[PDB]
């Protein structure tokens, strides 16, 4: 239980820093103020409304 | 401005910088703004 909470720990690791990028391929680097403004591109509403 | 959509003042958003921005319009009357700059030296002297 605990090297389970290691691997749940790194996925919130990456997911935060580089985004979707570490799931297919190397780990690229994004500040999180700027990858919410991605997701909003994948719906339907544009970046200004962030 | 064919890469950028403008929207809104600059002053809401966090950690925007300041730069330049062209607009490919302006070039193509530029070409005539440099003809018509001889003629008016041919008139105004004699
Ligand atoms: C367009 O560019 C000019 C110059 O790059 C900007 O003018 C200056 O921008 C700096 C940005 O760091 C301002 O400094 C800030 O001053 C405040 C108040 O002292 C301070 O709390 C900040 O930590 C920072 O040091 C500077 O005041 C500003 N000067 C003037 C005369 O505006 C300008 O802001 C840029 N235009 C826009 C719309 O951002
Ligand atoms: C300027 O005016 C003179 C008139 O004597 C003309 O011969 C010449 O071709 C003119 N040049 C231009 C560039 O318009």
């Amino acid at each position: 239980d605990e090297m389970i909470a290691q691997y749940t720990s790194a996925l919130l690791a990456g997911t935060i820093t580089s985004g979707w990028t570490f799931g297919a391929g190397p780990a690229l680097q994004i500040p999180f103020p700027m990858q919410m403004a991605y997701r909003f591109n994948g719906i339907g509403v544009t970046q200004n409304v962030l | 401005t064919d890469n950028t959509f403008v929207s809104g003042n600059c002053d809401v958003v966090i950690g925007i910088v300041n730069n330049t921005v062209y607009d490919p319009l302006q070039p193509e009357l530029d070409s005539f703004k440099e003809e018509l700059d001889k003629y008016f030296k041919n008139h105004t002297s004699p």
